C-alpha cells in the first residue's frame, strides 16, 4: 500500500506536469510540428539553456516518456 | 608580466564574444553584467578569463579572497564537527548521538564556530587540539 | 540488454525509421548500414557507437547539453 | 557544465604561472617574465656561456617541442 | 592589570604583553620601542615615498601621505603649490630615523641592563617606579606628558609664527602668519564649525590656546594629586587607565578621520585631493569625489578611511579593556551558553 | 511527538535538511548575484 | 590492578595497542593472561557484515601501562 | 592521462592548431570529443565494408585491445 | 516569567533572555541596549540613505524609508517635494547615532557597574527596583513612560505650530499650523475615517488631544496605583505584562501599516510612492497601483507590508506569552499528540 502511494504520487506528478508545465494543449493542435515537453527548468547558473525550442514558443525539456501520446489516446 | 595574456577590455576575441553572452538567470541583462565583470580579468587568445593564482594582490580576488572565504567556512565546518564530537563523547551513549544528532547541542556549537581560528589557536596552545603519540591507537608496525 | 537495445537502435534507424519521399520512396536515418556493418564489431564500433554519439558530444551549448553532461556522468 | 550551459567564459582557467616562470628562467620570453635567462641583464645570461645563443634561439623558435607554450588546459 | 583575584596569573604567549604590566622597567622598554617603531615609520616611509615621488604628477594621486603632511607645514613648496625641494623631506625623514635608533637603543637598554622592576633600582629609577594603584604617582606621569604635548602645540605655533611659515591653501603659497587670535570667544565658537575653519590665523591661535591649556593642565597634574572625586568615579587599574586612553584616542581618531576628509585648510586639495564625500554602506567610508580609476584612492581616502577603522577598532579595544577593568571575566559568556 | 522529534533529528534527515539549506543559500546567491568567477 | 582500573595496552599485536581500556576482572588462579580488560571501542572481530566486534580481551600484567 | 596529454598537445603542435588544445582541454568533453572521438576516425576506418588501408592492423589491434581489457574484468 | 510551579526553572541558551527576568538591574541593561540598537538604526540608516539618495528620481521609488519620514516632518524639502538640503537629514542621523553610543555606554553600565538586582544597593536605586508582583511600582513606571510618550506627541504639536511646520501634501508646501482643530467632537468623529485624513490642522489637533491624554493619564498612574478591579482581571506577572505590550504593539503595528498604505497626508505620494491597494492572496498584502520596474517596490509598499508581517508575528508572540501567563504549559501540545 505504501509502495502504491509512491507510484500514485509519481503518477500524479506526471499529470500535474502535463497540466501545468507542458505544451500539451499546444501539442494537441499540431502533433506533427510541436515536440512534446512537460518539464520546465528554472533559470539558474546557465541551466535555462536546456529549455529548448520544442515548437509553438514553448521552452522546456523535450520529454520522451510518451505521456502526450498516452493522453491523446485517453482523450 | 603575462605578455601572452591581454586584458579582456583590449582582447578582440573576448570583445566579439561578450556581445553574445547568454543569460544565466531570469534577468535579461545577465550576459551584459557578466560582460562588464569579466572585462577586468586577463584573457587568453580565445577571449576567456584566465585567472592568476601566484599571489599577486592585483589578482587577489582570483584566488586569495576565494581562499580566505573558503578556509573560514571549511574551518567552521571542521571545528564545530570536532567540538560536537568531543562533547557527545563524554555522555552515557556517545554512539547514538552521531546517528541521532542532539540538534540543540549542534546549533549551540555551530553558531559558536564563527570564532573558530581563535579557538583553534587557543586549543593548540592548551594541548587539547593535538594528542600525544603515546596516547593514540597504533598499528603493529 | 545493452546489445538488445543497440540492436534495436541500429536496426530501426538503418532499416525502419527515416523520411518519406512524396512518391513513396524512403531514405533512412543511417542509410541502411545494418546489412553490411552490424556483422562486424568494428562496424558496431564505427557506424553505431562512433557515428551516432556525434549528437551527444556536439550537444554542448544547446538544449541537449544535459545529455552531453549525463553521458560523461555515466562514464 | 559551464561550457555545456553555453557559458565557456565562466570556466575556471588557471594559468600555470609557476611552470611558465620556470620556462622563463630557462630563456623563454613568451610570457613576459624577465627573470634569469629571459632577462638579458641578469648574471645568468651576462656570463657568456657558449650554450646561450644556441639555446635561446631554440627555446624561442616555437617550431620545436623544447619548451612548449602552456596554458590552463 | 586585571587579575580577577588570582595573584598568580601566568598568561599565554598570545597574551604575553600582559606579563610586564606590573613591571615598571619593562613597561618603559616596550613603550620606548613603540616610539622607536613609530619614529622609524616616520623616518623610513618619508624616505620611502620621496623615492617614489613624481614631481610632475600631484602627490595626492600618487598615494603618498607623509610628504603632504610636511608640505602643509611649508617645506619644499614653491610659489605655486608644487614641490621643488626634495631636501627638507630628506632631512626630517633622516632626523626621525636617527632618533628611532636612539629610541631603539634605549628600549634594549631598559630590556637588558635596566631592572625589570624599578623599585629594585636605587637613585632616580626608584622615583620613576610607578604602581597602578598609586594615583599621586600617575598624575606626575600624566602632567609631564601634558607638558610635552603642550610644548608640541606651541612649537607648531612657533613654527608658523617665527620658525618658518605655514602653507596657505587659499592663496596657494607658504605664508608666515603674524599675530594670531587672542579672544577666547572665537575658539569657543569653533566647537560648531571645527572642520570648516579655513583660517591659518585662527588655527595657530587655537594651537596657542590649547598649547597654553595643556601646559597649564600639566602644571596642575604635577603639583596637585588626584582630589578624591576622580578616585570615586574612575577606576585606577592598569587596564582601566588603558581603557580611558583607548577611548580617548578613538575619539581623536574619529575626529581626525572626519577632519581629513572635509577640511581644505589643514589638508589642501593640491597636496591631498578633493574633499571626500561622507558615504556609508555596510561600513562608513569617505569616498573619492573625483573617483580616480584603477583603485587609486588619492591619499586622503587612505588617511580618512584608515583612521576611522583604527578608531573603531580602538573603540572596540576600549570596550574590551573597560569590560575587563570593571570585572567581566569574558569566560562567563561561554558558561552562559553551556547546559 | 517526542519520537517524531528524534526521527527528524536523525542523521539522514538532518543532512538532507542542511544540504537543502546549503543549496537554498547557493542557488539564491547565484540568482541575485550570478556569474561570479572571481571577486 | 583492581576492577575499574584504567590501563593502556602495550601488547603490540592487539587491536587496542595504544588505546585505553578498563580492567573488568583479574583472575587469581595462575592464569597466563589473568586481567580482563573492557574497551569502549570494539575490534574488527566477527564475520563480514557484522555491525559490532568484541570489547573484551584477557591480558597479563606486563602488557598494561597504568593510566589512571 | 599523461600520454593523452602528450599526444593531444603534440597533435596541435604538429598540425599548427595549438588553439584546438588550448580551447578544449580545460573541460573533459573536449578531451572526449576533440581528442578521443575525433582522432579515432581514421583508426576505425582502417577497414570498412568499402575496403582496407594501412591502418587495418591498427584497427584490428585497437579492438583486440578492447577485448583483452574487457576479458580482464 | 512563568515557572509553572517549578520555582527554579533553568532556561537554556536559546531561551537565555528569560534568565534576567525578575532581575531589575539586568532588565535595564537589555532594554537600554535595545534603545541603543534602535537609535543606531535610526542614525545609521539615515546616513546610509543619504549616501544612496539621488534627487533625479523620487524617494519612494529608490527604497528610502527614513528620509521621507523627515521630509514629511518638514526639514529637507525646498518646494514641491524637491529634496534640496540634505544637511538636516545628516544632523538627525548623527544626533541619533551619537545618542546610540550614549545609550550603548549606559547599557554596559547596568551590566557591570550596577548589580543584577537593584534591591542590593541603597540610595535612589532601591526605588528603581521593581518586582513583577508589585502593582504599585509598575504603575509608577507606566506613568512616567506615558509622560514621555505624551510629551513626544506634544513635541509634534510644537513642531508644526512653532518649529518650522509640517509638510502639507495638499498644497505641496511646508506650512506652520497656526489654527489646529481643538474640537473633541471632530476628533471623536475620526475614529471611523482615520484613514482618509487630509487636514494638517486636524492631524496636529488630534496629536494635542492624545498628547494631553497620555500626560493626563501619566499623572494618573503615578499618583494612583492600580485598583482592585484591575488586579482581578489583569495578571500582574512577568510574562503577562509583556503579553499586554505585545498585543498593544501588534495593534499599533496593524494601524501603522494601514496608515502607511492608504493615507496621502501623513504619507505624501511624492515621498513614499502612490497609495497602495489592500490586496489579499493567502495573506493580506498591500500592493502598488503602478508596477515599479526591475521587480522593485515603492517605499510605501515596503513599510506597510513589513509592518503587517511584523504585527502579525507580534500578535502571534502575544498569543505565545498570554497562554504562558495564563498557565498553558505548551508541552501539552506534545502530550496531546503523544496520547
Ligand atoms: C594601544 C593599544 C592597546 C594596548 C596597549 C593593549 C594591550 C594589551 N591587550 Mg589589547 N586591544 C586593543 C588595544 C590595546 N591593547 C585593541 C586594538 C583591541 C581590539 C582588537 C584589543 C583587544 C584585546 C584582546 C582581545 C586581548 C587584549 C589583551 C591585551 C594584552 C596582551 C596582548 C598581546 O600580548 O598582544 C600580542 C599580539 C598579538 C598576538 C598579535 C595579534 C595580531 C592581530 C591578530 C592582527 C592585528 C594587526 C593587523 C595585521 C592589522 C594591522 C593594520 C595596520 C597595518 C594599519 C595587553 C594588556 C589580551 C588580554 O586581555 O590580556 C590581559 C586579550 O586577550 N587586547
Ligand atoms: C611592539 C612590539 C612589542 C614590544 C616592544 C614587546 C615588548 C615586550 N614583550 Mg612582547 N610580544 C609582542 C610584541 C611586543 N612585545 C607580540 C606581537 C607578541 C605575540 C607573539 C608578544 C608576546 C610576548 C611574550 C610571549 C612575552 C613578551 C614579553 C615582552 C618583553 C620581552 C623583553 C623583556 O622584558 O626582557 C625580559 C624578559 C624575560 C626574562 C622573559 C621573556 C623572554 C623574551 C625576551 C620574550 C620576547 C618575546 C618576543 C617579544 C616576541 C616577538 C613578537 C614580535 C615582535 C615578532 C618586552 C617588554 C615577555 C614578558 O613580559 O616577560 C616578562 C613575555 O614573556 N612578549
Ligand atoms: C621616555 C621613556 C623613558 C623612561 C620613563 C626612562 C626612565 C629612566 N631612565 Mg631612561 N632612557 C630612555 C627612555 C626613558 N627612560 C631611552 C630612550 C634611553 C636612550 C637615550 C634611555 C637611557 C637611559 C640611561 C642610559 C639611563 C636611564 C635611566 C633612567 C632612570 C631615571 C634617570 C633620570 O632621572 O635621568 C635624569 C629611569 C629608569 C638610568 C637608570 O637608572 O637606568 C639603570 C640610566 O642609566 N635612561
Ligand atoms: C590629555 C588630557 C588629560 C588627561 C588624560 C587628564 C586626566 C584627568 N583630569 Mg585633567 N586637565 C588637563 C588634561 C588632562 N586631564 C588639562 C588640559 C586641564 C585644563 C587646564 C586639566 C585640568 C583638570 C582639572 C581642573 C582637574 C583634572 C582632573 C582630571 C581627572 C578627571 C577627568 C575629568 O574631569 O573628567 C571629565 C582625570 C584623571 C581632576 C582631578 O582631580 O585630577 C586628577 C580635576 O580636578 N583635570
Ligand atoms: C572544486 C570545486 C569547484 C570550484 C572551485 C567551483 C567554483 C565556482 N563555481 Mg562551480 N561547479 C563545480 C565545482 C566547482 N566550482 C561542479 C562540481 C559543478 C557541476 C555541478 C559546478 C558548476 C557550476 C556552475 C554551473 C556555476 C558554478 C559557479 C561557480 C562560482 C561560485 C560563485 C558563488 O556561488 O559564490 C565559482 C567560480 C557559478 C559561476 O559564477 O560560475 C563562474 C555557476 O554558474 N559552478
Ligand atoms: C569481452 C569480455 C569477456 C569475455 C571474452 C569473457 C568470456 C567468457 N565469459 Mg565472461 N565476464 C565478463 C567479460 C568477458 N567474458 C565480465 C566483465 C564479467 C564479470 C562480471 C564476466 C563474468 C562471467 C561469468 C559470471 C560467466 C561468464 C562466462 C564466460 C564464457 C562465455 C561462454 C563462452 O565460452 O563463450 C565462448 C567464448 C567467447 C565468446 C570468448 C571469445 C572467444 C573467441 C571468439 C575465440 C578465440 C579463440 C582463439 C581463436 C584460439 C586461441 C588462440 C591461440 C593462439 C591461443 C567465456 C569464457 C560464463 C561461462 O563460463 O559460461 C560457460 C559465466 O558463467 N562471464
Ligand atoms: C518585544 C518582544 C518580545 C519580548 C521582550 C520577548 C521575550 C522573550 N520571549 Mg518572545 N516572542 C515575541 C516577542 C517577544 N518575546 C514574538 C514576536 C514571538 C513570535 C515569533 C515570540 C515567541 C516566543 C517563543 C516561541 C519563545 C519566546 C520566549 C522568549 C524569552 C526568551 C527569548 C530568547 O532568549 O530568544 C533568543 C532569540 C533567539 C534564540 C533567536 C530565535 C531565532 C529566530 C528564528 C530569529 C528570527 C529571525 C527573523 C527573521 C529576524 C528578521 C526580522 C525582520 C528584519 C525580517 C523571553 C522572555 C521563549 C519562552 O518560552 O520563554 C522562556 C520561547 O521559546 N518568545
Ligand atoms: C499606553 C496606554 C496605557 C496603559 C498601558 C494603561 C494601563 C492601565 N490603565 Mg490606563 N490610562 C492611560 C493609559 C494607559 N493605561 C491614559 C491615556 C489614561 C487617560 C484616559 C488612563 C487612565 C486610566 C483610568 C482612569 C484607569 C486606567 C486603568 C488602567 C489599568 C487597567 C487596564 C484597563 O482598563 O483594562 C481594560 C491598566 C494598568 C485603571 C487603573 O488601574 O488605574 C491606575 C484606572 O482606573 N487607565
Ligand atoms: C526590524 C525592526 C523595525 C524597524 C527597523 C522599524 C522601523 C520603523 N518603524 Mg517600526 N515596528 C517594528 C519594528 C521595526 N520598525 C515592530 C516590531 C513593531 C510592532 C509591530 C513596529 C511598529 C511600528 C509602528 C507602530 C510604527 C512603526 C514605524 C516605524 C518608522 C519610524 C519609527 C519611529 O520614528 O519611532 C519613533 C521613536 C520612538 C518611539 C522613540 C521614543 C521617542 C520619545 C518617546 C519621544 C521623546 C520624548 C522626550 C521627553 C521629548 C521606522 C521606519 C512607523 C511607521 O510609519 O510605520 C509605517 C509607525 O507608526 N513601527
Ligand atoms: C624592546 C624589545 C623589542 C622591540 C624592539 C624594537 C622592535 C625596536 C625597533 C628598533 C629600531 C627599528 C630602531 C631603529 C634603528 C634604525 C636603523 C638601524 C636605521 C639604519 C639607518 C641609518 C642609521 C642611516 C640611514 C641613512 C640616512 C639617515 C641618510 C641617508 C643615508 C642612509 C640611508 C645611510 C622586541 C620586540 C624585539 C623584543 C623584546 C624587547
Amino acid at each position: 500500500f505504501g509502495h502504491l502511494a509512491v507510484v500514485f504520487v509519481w503518477l500524479s506528478g506526471m499529470y500535474f506536469h502535463g497540466a501545468k508545465f507542458s505544451n500539451y494543449e499546444g501539442w494537441l493542435a499540431d502533433p506533427t510540428h510541436i515536440k512534446p515537453s512537460a518539464q520546465v527548468v528554472w533559470p539558474i547558473v546557465g541551466q535555462g539553456i536546456l529549455n529548448g525550442d520544442v515548437g509553438g514558443g514553448f521552452h522546456g525539456i523535450q520529454i520522451t516518456s510518451g505521456l502526450f501520446y498516452l493522453w491523446r489516446a485517453s482523450g | 608580466d603575462f605578455a601572452n595574456l591581454t586584458p579582456c577590455s583590449e582582447n578582440p576575441a573576448y570583445l566579439a564574444k561578450s556581445k553574445n553572452f547568454l543569460n544565466t538567470t531570469n534577468d535579461p541583462n545577465s550576459g551584459k553584467i557578466r560582460a562588464e565583470r569579466y572585462a577586468s580579468a586577463l584573457c587568453g587568445p580565445e577571449g576567456y578569463p584566465h585567472l592568476i593564482v601566484d599571489g599577486r594582490f592585483t589578482h587577489a580576488g582570483d584566488f586569495l579572497i576565494p581562499s580566505i572565504l573558503f578556509l573560514y567556512i571549511a574551518g567552521w565546518i571542521g571545528w564545530v564537527g570536532r567540538s560536537y564530537l568531543i562533547e557527545i563523547r563524554e555522555s552515557k551513549n556517545p554512539e547514538m548521538q552521531e546517528v541521532v544528532i542532539n540538534v540543540p547541542l549542534a546549533i549551540k556549537k555551530m553558531l559558536g564556530g564563527f570564532l573558530w581560528p581563535l579557538a583553534a589557536v587557543g586549543e593548540y596552545t592548551s594541548g587539547k587540539l593535538v594528542m600525544k603519540d603515546s596516547e593514540i591507537p597504533t598499528s603493529p608496525r | 540488454l545493452s546489445i538488445v537495445i543497440f540492436h534495436f537502435s541500429w536496426k530501426m534507424q538503418s532499416d525502419v525509421w527515416g523520411t518519406v519521399s512524396p512518391d513513396g520512396s524512403v531514405t533512412h536515418v543511417t542509410l541502411g548500414n545494418f546489412a553490411q556493418s552490424a556483422i562486424t564489431i568494428n562496424g558496431w564500433l564505427r557506424d553505431f557507437l562512433w557515428a551516432q554519439a556525434a549528437n551527444v558530444i556536439n550537444s554542448y551549448g544547446s538544449a541537449l547539453s544535459a545529455y552531453g553532461i549525463m553521458f560523461l556522468a555515466g562514464h | 557544465v559551464v561550457v555545456a550551459f553555453g557559458t565557456p567564459e565562466k570556466q575556471i582557467l588557471i594559468e600555470p604561472v609557476f611552470a611558465q616562470w620556470i620556462q622563463a628562467t630557462s630563456g623563454k620570453a613568451l610570457y613576459g617574465f624577465d627573470v634569469l635567462l629571459s632577462n638579458p641583464d641578469s648574471i645568468a645570461s651576462t656570463t657568456g656561456a657558449a650554450w646561450l645563443p644556441g639555446w635561446l634561439d631554440a627555446i624561442n623558435s616555437g617550431t620545436n617541442s623544447l619548451f612548449l607554450t602552456i596554458g590552463p588546459g | 592589570m586585571q587579575t580577577y583575584g588570582n595573584d598568580t596569573v601566568q598568561y599565554e604567549w598570545w597574551a604575553g604583553n600582559a606579563r610586564f604590566a606590573d613591571q615598571s622597567g619593562l613597561f618603559i622598554a616596550a613603550h620606548v620601542a613603540q616610539a622607536a617603531l613609530t619614529a622609524f615609520w616616520a623616518g623610513a616611509f618619508t624616505l620611502f615615498e620621496i623615492s617614489r615621488f613624481d614631481p610632475t604628477q600631484a602627490m595626492g594621486d600618487q598615494g603618498l601621505i607623509l610628504l603632504p603632511h610636511l608640505a602643509t607645514l611649508g617645506w619644499g613648496v614653491g610659489d605655486g603649490g608644487q614641490i621643488v625641494d626634495t631636501y627638507p623631506y630628506f632631512v626630517i625623514g633622516s632626523i626621525h630615523l636617527i632618533a628611532s635608533a636612539v629610541l631603539g637603543a634605549g628600549a634594549l637598554f631598559h630590556t637588558l641592563r635596566a631592572p625589570a622592576d624599578l623599585s629594585t633600582l636605587k637613585g632616580q629609577g626608584k622615583k620613576f617606579h610607578f604602581t597602578w594603584e598609586n594615583p599621586q604617582q600617575l598624575g606626575i606621569i600624566l602632567g609631564h606628558h601634558l607638558l610635552f604635548l603642550g610644548a608640541g602645540a606651541l612649537l607648531l605655533a612657533g613654527k608658523a609664527m617665527y620658525w618658518g611659515g605655514l602653507y596657505d591653501a587659499t592663496t596657494q603659497t607658504v605664508r608666515l602668519v603674524s599675530q594670531p587670535t587672542l579672544d577666547p570667544l572665537v575658539i569657543y565658537g569653533y566647537q560648531t564649525h571645527f572642520a570648516s575653519i579655513s583660517s591659518l590665523e585662527d588655527l595657530v591661535g587655537g594651537h596657542i590656546f590649547v598649547g597654553f591649556l595643556l601646559i597649564g593642565g600639566g602644571i596642575w597634574h604635577i603639583l596637585v594629586p588626584p582630589l578624591g572625586w576622580a578616585k570615586k568615579v574612575l577606576l585606577f587599574s592598569g587596564e582601566a587607565i588603558l581603557s580611558y586612553s583607548l577611548g580617548g584616542i578613538a575619539l581623536a581618531g574619529f575626529v581626525a578621520a572626519y577632519f581629513c576628509a572635509v577640511n581644505t585648510l589643514a589638508y589642501p586639495p593640491e597636496f591631498y585631493g578633493p574633499p571626500l564625500a561622507i558615504k556609508l554602506g555596510i561600513f562608513p567610508y569617505f569616498a573619492d569625489t573625483v573617483e580616480l580609476p584603477m583603485h587609486a584612492h588619492t591619499s586622503r581616502a587612505w588617511l580618512a578611511n584608515a583612521h576611522f577603522f583604527l578608531a573603531f577598532f580602538f573603540l572596540q579595544g576600549h570596550l574590551w579593556h573597560a569590560l575587563r577593568a570593571l570585572g567581566f571575566d569574558f569566560k562567563r559568556v561561554e558558561q552562559a551558553f553551556d547546559s | 511527538m517526542d519520537g517524531l522529534k528524534s526521527f527528524l533529528s536523525t542523521a539522514p534527515v538532518m543532512i538532507m535538511a542542511l544540504l537543502t539549506f546549503t543549496a537554498g543559500i547557493l542557488i539564491e546567491f547565484n540568482r541575485f548575484y550570478p556569474d561570479l568567477l572571481f571577486h | 590492578l583492581n576492577r575499574g582500573d584504567k590501563v593502556r595496552i602495550k601488547r603490540t599485536e592487539s587491536y587496542w595497542y595504544g588505546d585505553v581500556g578498563t580492567v573488568a576482572s583479574v583472575e587469581k588462579s595462575g592464569i597466563l593472561y589473568p586481567v580482563i580488560v573492557r574497551f569502549d571501542r570494539v575490534n574488527y572481530n566477527g564475520f563480514s557484515g557484522s555491525a559490532s566486534g568484541v570489547n573484551t580481551n584477557n591480558f597479563a600484567e606486563n602488557e598494561l601501562e597504568l593510566v589512571q | 592521462w599523461l600520454t593523452f596529454y602528450w599526444h593531444w598537445k603534440h597533435l596541435g603542435v604538429w598540425s599548427g592548431n595549438v588553439a584546438q588544445f588550448n580551447e578544449n582541454s580545460t573541460y573533459l568533453m573536449g578531451w572526449f570529443r576533440d581528442y578521443l572521438w575525433a582522432n579515432s576516425a581514421q583508426l576505425i576506418n582502417g577497414y570498412n565494408p568499402y575496403g582496407v588501408n594501412n591502418l587495418s592492423v591498427w584497427a584490428w589491434m585497437f579492438l583486440f585491445g578492447h577485448l583483452v581489457w574487457a576479458t580482464g574484468f
